[PDB]
């Protein structure tokens, strides 16, 4: 086509979606990880995770307001990944990298799994 | 704005 | 912070949100423009437009599944802008620039209004 | 991936 493109549009959209999350506006699901609860937008979860994409395209699970993750999933690893989904920023540290990689493999977030494998290989 |  | 960043994350998120729109997955509103109907995600509309942000943060309008725009709004101008919201790409042409600018002013999409003003000033 |  003969379209023009606004370079910062996608980043600005994601910034506003994170502002809506922080104010709990139009969140439509709660992700339960052990004792911890995380509110989010199903569309953003699907856009970032192969696991959530599969869950919310299912004709029965698409209507659930609560999703319980596998009890092996660490709440901190999930929190770091949820923050990454809404910001593009990953808080990867020596003390959390194993929990982050395991959570990213479960959530099917290929690019996060790739950077965790590379950072572990370096050490 | 750019030409993509 | 000490975060790392994935450059393509925001663009990849927006690409997936457009894939969901194209398949009519988790769309939660229909925007009526004269005789024409457009399905979309309220969160994406809010993230891109000052008008939709105001509408869906309203305690009564947040629950509406149908929004009717002002009858002066041109369906083609709206379609071009909805496509821009989900792609960052604007199909700006000599034959549609006046309708696109008027629709962007109504929708409160400041960056689109700015490029339309500049393209009109050049001609 | 980059240092933002
Ligand atoms: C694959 N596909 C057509 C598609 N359409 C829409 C959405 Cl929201 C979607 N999201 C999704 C699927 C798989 C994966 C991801 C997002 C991230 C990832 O590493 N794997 N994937
Ligand atoms: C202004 N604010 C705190 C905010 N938070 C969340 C959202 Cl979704 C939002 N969106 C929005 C508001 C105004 C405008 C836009 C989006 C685009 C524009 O040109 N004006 N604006
Ligand atoms: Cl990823
Ligand atoms: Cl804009």
């Amino acid at each position: 086509d003969s379209c023009i493109q606004f370079t910062r549009h996608a980043s600005d959209v994601l910034l506003n979606l994170n502002r809506l999350r922080s104010r709990d506006i139009l969140t439509d699901v709660v992700i339960v990880v052990s004792r911890e609860q995380f509110r989010a937008h199903k569309t953003v979860l699907m856009a970032c995770s192969g696991l959530f994409y599969s869950i919310f395209t299912d004709q029965l699970k698409c209507n659930l307001s609560v999703i319980n993750l596998d009890p092996e999933i660490n709440p901190e690893g999930f929190c770091i990944l949820l923050d990454f989904m809404y910001t593009s920023r990953l808080n990867l540290r020596e003390g959390n990298i194993m929990a982050v990689m395991a959570t990213a493999m479960y959530l099917q977030m290929e690019h996060v799994v790739d950077t965790c494998r590379k950072f572990i290989k370096a050490s | 704005w750019v030409i993509p």
